[PDB]
């Protein structure tokens, strides 16, 4: 897990998440897809406790296709996230919460918005611009405060992107393996695939 | 009302000599065992020509050495199958060896009398559990809802039955070869089914210690058909 | 605060010939530093032909063992008298044993 | 034992209906008749109060029309202590999805919800049907202005105008006769007076004898208005209208 | 009407048909009886010999419960042995928490209670026995007699089942004839007699007796059976009376 | 007609099954009365005896609820003391929880509360009794209060309860009428049971031997009942009267 | 044992009525009168004290009971089935409502609690409707003073007065007569004292008669000084001697 | 008669006539016979077919190896019925290291056949079990019926004509009684007695089945050939 | 709980509680179901003795289980809600564990399943529903269709009808439809389709619903012009 960013440029949201699974001093894996596509034009990447972030996250990803499927309709972005800081919340108070971190990333038809949203394992939830979780923050934040822009093209977004994951390749101690990175905008959900 | 779990005055529990009667109302179903194996048939009997008749399913596999055909409500069967084959892969587990025929088709027959007011009427299907296992060889058995298993060298069972049994008497002997039973299968059926038996609306399967149990195809029963009716033109 | 297992010594050994098969242990029991009995035996027969012996913390070894016994009976009574074969037997016994898995039977088993 | 004292509530009929639905539908239609006109730019909610005396207090007064939030609205026709016990479930389920969501909830999400409670009562527990009929009147940003009903079998469907309780049969064919789609809320708020006028089994319409609301986006832009209407605003509309 | 088809309805009369419906299977039982004396009480019942092949002494009727309590009862066996359980695990209770083994009068109304309890209810029916019972405590000796209703007494002398009417008839005799008190050994023959006299009542077949006792001098207090000489000696004395 | 078995209303708004309760209440052929003193209140029932088998000690209707409550029950034996050992139950725990002594007209109330349930929940039959609890309250004074099967309950200057209740009822009435008063002005309560028999063989028109009777008393502090020789004693001063 | 009666015992005949409740109605009705009237400033609920025995003391039969200090409740029908009502009532007042927001329930949220507990009785497994209509007088800051009646259903209507039970058909003619919008509290009590005659056969007196008030504040009945914001309940039972006063006016 | 609808309703006379029923079905259930002498009890069992194809319908159940019983009636109750005498039986030797007493074994299944009989929703066992067992006091035989009585005998039979090998045992008494420290014997009038109770058939080999228990002997159960022996 | 058997045997051997959900099942709308070479098609009748029916948002009779399987019935409309609300959650739960969607035939299994032990369940009564469940198994080509009944009992059918006078059309279908020679494409399925229905149902106007089922969730409602320009034709070539 480790590294999960995402930012919200004029048009799309773009979540960049890395890609080495860990577990002790071995590597297992160096091409984990760190994501799961909640709706069509929903994405949620999340990073933390072994096994208990993909139990989560396709946890949450049937309970909104069984939402999709009983309403004929999707969820709007603010909806989904609502629903998913709920969940976390209820979570943290159980026998045994969940240790997963969350970023929610897509795409309100209804407003033609982009929207990304931080949500925590306490269930603390923020709409942001630019997020990150974990130590990724502590060099991504300034970075992003600095060379930021909300009328960034997708374009732009992505260089933006690229100067983050740069900047954690020089710094971080550990090897992450680099990103993969996904678009939510207007037309759904699409991966980059040459980062 | 009066008691789901009551006695009639003659000491029969009426529920159970009811489900009975829905029994003798389903499709008929025939085993014949040999010291070569154990065969399993039944009739289809599709209710309309445009039911698809191979999603017909009246012979189910328990375990590789088990086997099942039914007679009567069939969607009742869905959760008694459901158990055998548990418990026929639990004691499996617990044991590391294949569960005698006369053990699971017991373990079949637990669940028969839990009812009243546990589940809220008995079964109202009756099966031929038919299998092999090395303690006593090939076995025929059948399980009603009254909780009473009987093992049987041969056994009519539906609404056929009755006919079917008396001939079953007069056929049998200790010394049938599996193809002899195959065919006289086919022959009983043919008599008591209602309409023209052909491989469509009925269905053969055996279970040898060799190879286990199997459904035969259609092409295999077809050409036993034929065999069937060319022997019989033959004298 | 109370300790439910403890230590009553023994060793046991068992090995196996083409037709035979032997299964030995001391009878000694002690804890501490003390003799107990100097003529406890711990192997057993069970039946179906089968011996056993659970060495470590007595109490539950004597537990094992019966319980073991027990299953022996019991298959008899639900599988028309049939053998329990050597197979049969531990693949049983790993489930009486696994069942405690989270307060395990202090024990080595040997059939 | 007890079995002797059973009606056995939810058992089908030798034809397949289920008694008690059957005779809790009976037992609505001798309720106060409610009425639910759907307009372009609104819905209007009408209906006649079960025969009120002269001592009764009519302003502080709720028998018929029920708020479930401040986008949907609910007319009653049936057992007004049934029709409660319904009400605060339906209250809260709004205000669950509220919470989970952070969004109102769609109008057919609700009206399914309580229709499958009422669904319950008919197929297992032994206990008899709600004798309660609904007509739901309320506005999302998915649909629009929406009306549904829903009956004590747990069915429910949606209308352009529809009533429920007493003489529906009668109602229904005048609303079918003066009804069209492009229609305003105070010609709704006309047809409405007009036909409760026709089917009441009243001498005259009062407004002491009414309960009236209106959902409007009629307040300030994009957003909607709820009214559930005093006596003296009641009064107003049936003399506006020329009925007295 | 339809009254009498449901336990715990009442009828117009005020009464509860299924509880007088369980007294006539009580009524039609072997008759028991008890009978109290200067430091103690006695019991005995009539045991139906249908066969030569029951063994004689060996299907015992008469129940201790606790260490110094006697039970018999008239009408269905099985009935009564759940009642005679539940005394049992009272007994129990009652001595866990208060150490004191349970009082006599205190006996009864556990099983009172418990009783009257199946009278409560349409999903019970009620108890199919008359039983008699008593013993030995810190007051001294007493003796009780319960029915289906739930319904108990303290008694000089009690009987029920078949012969019951007789027995009674015989034991009134007695209470008048020794207004001052029946010895523990004097109390053992009589019931003897008296059971050998209510036999009349049932003499088709023939029967085996059984008599037990709790006297503070002769048996310290303690339910024992009599058996061996004292119960020929008894079987004896009653010889002689039905002749 | 299974309107008639439980404890659901008959088409004219009524309950059979109390009401036919209400009829077992007088099955065991017994009158009971109460009256107040200034101390004390005295509740006497008939005591009768009719088989010669049966321990007269132990054939009782007055049960000692708390030390300071006493309850008489006209009704079958077996619902008689199913009522008393709940009340004694009851009236101990409210003890436990509260500091204090349940009052008569408290555990009235509860006991009366219970009926009224197996009035309205249809598993449960209602108690053939009618129960007459006795004290001397700390606070109210001399009490009488009583409970039916339709759960019904008031306090009473003085009251009946039996196959005679109408006779010994309006005896009673006719002496407050003369008197003038709410209760016997007496100063002890051998005075008041003297009254209180008195007052039954009048209005039944039978005289009592010391085991035709029995006798309750509750005063500050303690209810007792009274031994053969107690009533023996009390009859005794009747007669030299 | 346990309830094996989880049915309904309240269930619809062919024709729609529910008869269990239509029975207890019926029950109601053979109920002594009871009435309520409402005053500009005040509420009036009373009742006849008709007695089981002249040795009975009614002063322990109260069928007027308090609820909260602003709510007072009065009935027909079945006095036990109220008892435990009045039992209940008071315990949700708090449960539901004082527990949680530090003042008592306004009467209409009040009634609602009572009515859905009455509901319950309609519907649950094993029980019968309860056999008495309620008539609630109460007065809350916001609402001003307010008279309920709860029906047997579960069904209430506010009234400005109204009379249930043996003789309510004439005495709701009666105060039809004699109601106006500008009644002060004593007026209503006039009304009321007047309006029972007409159904009390017997002895009519402050014995035979219980009636009680929800009017001014009673801060002498209060028990306690030195909160100026607690001024005392509103509920107020007549004294035997203050409804005799009234009489010799009447 | 209206009064037959279930266990927990008292006929105007006293009877249950649910009860009554389940004794019928015992009645129909095919005969088998119990005796005993002072060294060894002996069961012998008629067994039933379905017709010339199936199997006979066992009737002996073993319960521990000092004990056992016979059915006739309902099979699966007496399956339910022996199954909890076998725990008692092994809750006896687990817990107290005793050998669980015949006595014993019927006062249990007297109070678990009562407890049938008195509660809604029930219904009573519709069989009847003969119990032999050789435990610290001698060789024991008990009749079972779910009306909930048991009973110690020398002998006794029960289901259908029963009562041919029932007199011939009240017969035969102080002959049987009296054949101890011989197996052989005590089985030959077993075998005797049961054929008091046969009509237009008699005793095959794959028909009679027959149990023995006694001092050295494991309750043990005779099958096919080993009977041929008996015929 | 509420215990009682309302699902028992009678004495001739039958469940009439089962027996008499049929016969709401019978009352219901109309509905039938036939399989193409290459789709599946899913016809519905609507009654018409109610008009000021609003057709956006009143239930659709067809309803989407999973994006490539779908669910129509006859009969009790409250009860069709439950199983197909179990079913949609089946589905989920399914792609959850095994990562693959329902074949047509578990999902029949399921809801068939869940029918089935209503009908030997205490308390319950079994369900006033018979359903066609018709789409593609992941990955696969071949089209299904299969129905279900109150009892459990279910089956595969190269088509049928269910609901009132479903007789009449199964009359219909089996004349008219070759096993040898299914309909080649969508729009000689559909016309089959509505032809049955015009059987039975009245105008052709607010009166049929047809759904059309196509390999990897391709799912389409045909709108009133659509399904009108088959209503034409078919009645310009009866003229004959």
């Amino acid at each position: 897990m480790d590294i999960i960013l995402g930012i919200r440029v004029q048009d799309s949201v773009i979540l960049a998440s890395s890609k080495a699974v860990t577990r002790g001093i071995s590597v297992l894996k160096d091409s984990d897809d760190k994501t799961r596509q909640l709706s069509p034009h929903t994405l949620m990447s999340f990073a933390g406790e072994a096994g208990d972030t993909v139990q989560f996250a396709e946890y949450i990803q049937a309970n909104i296709q069984l939402y999709s499927i009983r309403e004929d309709y999707e969820l709007s972005p603010q909806a989904v996230s609502s629903f998913v800081r709920q969940e976390l919340a209820k979570s943290i108070r159980s026998r045994r919460p969940y240790q997963v971190n969350v970023l929610i990333g897509g795409y309100d038809k209804k407003k033609n918005k982009p929207e990304l949203y931080q949500i925590d394992y306490l269930g603390t939830k923020v709409e942001l611009p630019y997020g990150a979780h974990g130590y990724s923050g502590f060099y991504t934040f300034s970075l992003l405060d600095h060379h930021y822009r909300p009328d960034m093209t997708t374009e732009e977004g992505l260089d933006l992107l690229k100067l983050c994951v740069q900047e954690l390749e020089k710094r971080m101690p550990m090897d992450f393996k680099g990103v993969i990175v996904k678009i939510v905008d207007k037309d759904g959900i699409r991966q980059v695939d040459d980062f | 009302d009066r008691g789901v779990s009551t006695f009639s005055p003659e000491g029969r529990l009426f529920q159970v000599e009811y489900s009975l009667e829905a029994i003798k109302l389903g499709s008929t179903a025939i085993g014949i065992a040999t010291k070569e194996g154990v065969v399993l048939g039944v009739e289809k009997r599709a209710t309309s020509p445009l039911l698809e008749s191979d999603s017909i399913e009246k012979i189910v596999e328990i375990d590789r050495h088990i086997g099942c055909a039914m007679s009567g409500l069939t969607a009742d069967a869905r959760s008694m199958i459901e158990h055998a084959r548990t418990a026929a892969v639990t004691h499996n587990l617990y044991y590391d060896e294949d569960i005698n025929v006369e053990s699971l088709t017991q373990s079949v027959c637990d669940l028969a009398l839990r009812f009243g007011e546990l589940m809220s009427r008995p079964f109202g299907v009756a099966l031929l559990i038919a299998g092999h296992d090395a303690d006593d060889g090939y076995q025929l058995f059948h399980a009603e809802p009254s909780g009473t298993f009987y093992r049987y060298n041969a056994k009519a069972i539906g609404s056929g039955s009755e006919g079917a049994q008396a001939e079953l008497l007069n056929e049998w002997h200790s010394s049938l070869t599996l193809k002899e039973a195959e065919l006289l299968v086919l022959k009983i059926l043919k008599q008591v089914m209602e309409e023209k038996l052909d491989e469509n609306n009925a269905q053969l399967s055996c279970i040898t210690k060799q190879d286990g149990f199997k459904i035969y195809d259609n092409e295999k029963t077809a050409e036993l058909i034929k065999e069937l009716k060319e022997k019989e033109a033959a004298e | 605060q109370f300790n439910p297992y403890g230590d009553n010594g023994g060793t046991i050994l068992g090995i196996a010939g083409e037709d035979f098969a032997v299964l030995a242990g001391d009878t000694r029991n002690i804890t501490d530093y003390s003799i107990n009995s100097r003529y406890e035996p711990k192997v057993f027969d069970c039946g179906d032909n089968i011996v056993m012996s659970a060495n470590g913390f007595a109490a539950d070894g004597d537990a094992l063992v019966k319980r073991f016994k027990n299953s022996v009976k019991w298959y008899h009574f639900d599988h028309n008298d049939k053998k329990l074969s050597i197979n049969s037997a531990a693949r049983n016994i790993q489930h009486l044993l696994y069942g405690k898995r989270f307060f395990p039977y202090y024990v080595h088993t040997i059939i | 034992g007890s079995r002797r004292y059973d009606s056995r509530t939810t058992i089908f009929s030798p034809e397949g209906r289920l008694y008690q639905v059957e005779y809790a539908l009976e037992s609505i239609s001798h309720a106060g008749t409610a009425i639910g006109i759907m307009a372009s730019d609104g819905i209007v909610l009408a209906a006649e109060r079960k025969v009120t005396s002269t001592l009764l207090e009519q302003d502080t007064s709720t028998e018929k029309l029920y708020k479930l939030n401040d986008k949907i609205a609910v007319a009653v026709a049936g057992l007004t202590a049934d029709a409660e016990i319904l009400i605060n479930t339906a209250r809260i389920h709004a205000q669950n999805y509220l919470k989970t969501y952070n969004e109102d909830i769609p109008v057919e999400i609700l009206v399914r919800r309580l229709s499958d409670i009422k669904q319950g009562y008919t197929q297992h527990g032994g206990l008899r049907p709600f004798g309660v009929s609904f007509i739901y009147a309320g506005y999302d940003d998915r649909y629009g202005y929406q009306l549904y009903t829903s009956n004590p079998s747990g069915n429910y469907t949606g209308w352009k105008a529809i009533s429920v309780g007493a003489n529906t049969s009668a109602a229904q064919t005048l609303l079918q006769m003066d009804y069209k789609d492009d229609m305003k809320v105070d010609d709704a708020i006309e047809l409405a007076l007009k036909t409760l006028s026709k089917t009441t089994d009243s001498s005259a319409l009062t407004y002491d004898r009414l309960e009236f609301a209106t959902i409007r986006k009629g307040a300030n832009d994009g957003e909607v208005y709820q009214k559930i209407f005093k006596p003296q605003e009641i009064k107003d509309i049936l003399v506006k209208t020329g009925i007295t | 009407t339809g009254y009498d088809l449901s336990n715990s309805v009442f009828s117009p009369d005020g009464r509860n048909f299924q509880v007088e419906y369980a007294v006539k299977a009580v009524e039609n039982g072997t008759t028991s009886i008890g009978i109290k004396c200067n430091d103690g009480v006695v019991f005995a019942v009539e045991k139906l010999i249908t066969s030569k092949l029951l063994v004689p002494q060996k299907n015992v009727k008469i129940q201790v419960v606790d260490r110094h309590i006697g039970c018999v009862y008239s009408g269905l066996i099985p009935d009564g042995r759940h009642l005679v359980n539940r005394g049992r695990e009272e007994a129990a209770s009652f001595k866990k928490l208060y150490k004191t083994p349970i009082p006599i009068p205190a006996f009864a109304d556990r099983l009172g209670q418990y009783v009257q309890a199946h009278t409560l209810y349409n999903s019970v029916r009620p108890f199919g026995v008359s039983t008699i019972f008593g013993g030995v405590d810190k007051n001294g000796a007493h003796l009780y007699m319960l029915e289906p209703s739930g319904s108990y007494w303290g008694y000089k002398g009690a009987a029920t089942g078949k012969g019951r009417q007789s027995a009674k008839a015989e034991l009134e005799k007695l209470v008048d004839h020794h207004p001052e008190g029946l010895s523990a050994r004097e109390a053992v023959k009589q019931a003897a007699k008296i059971i050998y006299l209510a036999h009349e009542d049932n003499k088709e077949k023939d029967f085996e007796l059984e008599i037990s006792w709790c006297s503070l001098s002769e048996t310290n207090g303690l339910h024992k059976f009599v058996k061996g000489d004292l119960l020929q000696e008894a079987i004896d004395f009653a010889q002689k009376e039905i002749n | 007609g299974y309107d008639r078995h439980i404890t659901i209303f008959s088409p004219e708004g009524r309950l059979y099954q109390v009401e036919y309760a209400f009829k077992a209440t007088n099955q065991t052929n017994i009158n009971s009365l109460a009256v107040r003193g200034k101390d004390c209140t005295v509740v006497i029932s008939q005591k009768k005896v009719p088989d010669k088998l049966l321990d007269p000690t132990t054939v009782s209707y007055i049960f000692c609820i708390s030390r300071t409550i006493g309850m008489v029950v006209n009704g079958p034996i077996p619902d008689a003391r199913n009522a008393a050992l709940r009340a004694k139950a009851e009236a101990a725990e409210f003890r436990y929880k509260y500091g204090y002594d349940m009052p008569c007209d408290v555990l009235a109330k509860r006991m009366a509360n219970l009926s009224q349930i197996y009035t309205q929940r249809a598993y449960m039959r209602p108690l053939g009794v009618i129960l007459t609890f006795v004290s001397v309250d700390e606070e109210l004074g001399p009490s009488i209060y009583k409970t039916d099967p339709a759960g019904y309950y008031v306090g009473y200057k003085a009251t009946a309860t039996g196959p005679k209740q109408q006779e010994i009822t309006t005896n009673l009435e006719n002496h407050f009428k003369k008197s003038k008063i709410d209760h016997i002005n007496e100063e002890s309560w051998e005075k008041v049971v003297e009254f209180a028999i008195t007052h039954m063989i009048d209005a039944l028109g039978t005289e009592f031997s010391k085991n035709d009777l029995e006798v309750g008393v509750a005063t500050k502090d303690k209810f007792f009942t009274l031994s053969a020789e107690n009533i023996e004693e009390r009859l005794v001063a009747i007669a030299e009267q | 044992m346990t309830d094996r009666y989880s049915f309904s015992l309240t269930t619809f005949s062919p024709s729609g009525k529910l008869g269990q409740i239509d029975y207890a109605l019926t029950a109601v009705k053979q109920g002594v009168t009871s009435l309520g009237i409402k005053a500009t400033n005040g509420v009036v609920i009373a009742t006849e004290k008709k007695s089981s025995s002249p040795l009975a003391m009614s002063e322990t039969l109260s069928k007027v009971s308090l609820l909260t200090p602003d709510i007072g409740a009065v009935y027909s029908g079945m006095g036990p089935d109220y008892r435990v009502l009045v039992d209940k009532s008071r315990k949700v007042a708090h449960t539901s409502y004082k527990r949680i927001y530090g003042e008592y329930p306004p009467t209409k949220l009040l009634v609602s609690e009572v009515a859905k507990i009455m509901q319950e009785a309609t519907q649950s497994g094993g029980v019968r409707p309860f056999g008495v209509s309620l008539l609630i007088a109460g007065h809350d800051e916001f609402n001003g003073f307010s008279l309920y009646q709860v029906d047997p259903s579960g069904s209430y209507f506010p009234w400005k007065a109204t009379a249930i039970g043996k003789g309510s058909v004439a005495a709701k003619t009666f105060l039809e007569k004699r109601w106006n919008d500008e009644l002060e509290l004593e007026d209503a009590i006039h009304i009321a004292l007047l309006t029972l005659k007409e159904s009390v056969e017997g002895e009519f007196n402050g014995d035979t008669i219980e009636l009680a008030i929800i009017g001014d504040e009673n801060p002498d009945l209060l028990g306690y000084t030195g909160i100026p914001t607690d001024k005392g309940p509103r509920f107020r039972k007549l004294t035997s001697q203050e409804i005799n006063d009234r009489l010799e006016a009447l | 008669n209206n009064y037959d609808g279930d266990t927990v309703t008292f006929s105007p006379t006293g009877r249950l006539f649910q009860v009554e029923y389940a004794l019928e079905a015992i009645k129909q259930g095919s005969v088998t016979v119990g005796l005993r002498s002072n060294t060894h009890a002996v069961l012998v069992a008629l067994k039933r077919n379905a017709d010339e194809l199936s199997s006979y319908q066992k009737k002996i159940i073993k319960c521990d190896e000092h004990m056992g019983l016979s059915l006739a009636g309902l099979a699966p109750d007496a399956r339910v019925l022996s199954n909890y005498l076998r725990q008692q039986c092994n809750y006896s030797s687990l817990v107290f290291n005793r050998k669980l007493a015949v006595e014993r074994a019927g006062h249990l299944l007297c109070d678990k056949a009562q407890k049938n009989t008195q509660s809604y929703g029930g219904r009573p066992y519709g069989v009847g079990l003969l119990i032999i067992g050789y435990d610290k006091s001698g060789a024991h035989l008990l009749e079972f019926q779910p009306s909930g009585n048991v009973t110690e005998l020398y002998g006794t039979a029960i289901g259908a004509r029963s009562q041919g090998a029932k007199t011939y045992l009240e017969r035969t008494l102080d002959t049987f009684i009296k054949i101890d420290g011989n197996p052989d014997e005590l089985i030959k009038a077993g075998v005797e007695a049961i054929s008091q109770s046969l009509r237009d058939e008699s005793l095959t080999v794959d028909n009679l089945s027959i149990a023995i228990v006694g001092k050295d002997t494991p309750f043990t159960i005779y099958d096919g050939e080993a009977v041929a022996k008996y015929i | 709980g509420y215990d009682r058997a309302l699902s028992i045997f009678s004495p001739d051997g039958h469940i009439f509680q089962v027996e008499y959900a049929l016969e709401a099942v019978k009352r219901g709308t109309c509905a039938v179901g036939v399989k193409g070479k290459n789709c599946v098609v899913l016809g519905c009748e609507r009654r018409s003795t109610l008009k000021l029916q609003d057709t956006r948002i009143t239930p659709s009779k067809v309803s989407k289980i999973d994006s490539h399987v779908v669910l129509s019935f006859s009969g009790l409309n409250a009860d069709s809600r439950i199983l197909i609300e179990k079913a949609r959650v089946e589905a989920q739960s399914h792609r959850l564990t095994l990562e693959d969607p329902v074949t047509v035939e578990y999902l029949t299994r399921y809801v068939a399943g869940v029918q089935q032990r209503y009908t030997q369940s205490g308390g319950v009564r079994p369900f006033g529903v018979s359903t066609l469940i018709a789409g593609f198994d992941p990955r696969d080509d071949e089209p299904k269709l299969y129905q279900t009944e109150p009892s459990g009992i279910y089956s595969s059918w190269s088509a049928q009808t269910i609901g009132r006078n479903s007789k009449t059309v199964r009359e219909f279908l089996e004349k008219n439809y070759d096993r040898k020679e299914p309909p080649a494409t969508v729009e000689e399925c559909v016309k089959l389709t509505v032809r049955s229905l015009l059987e039975v149902v009245q105008t052709g106007a607010k009166n049929i619903e047809i759904t059309v089922v196509k390999p990897d969730s391709d799912i389409v409602a045909l709108s009133s012009e659509e399904i009108n320009q088959y209503v034409t034709q078919i009645e310009q070539e009866k003229q004959e």
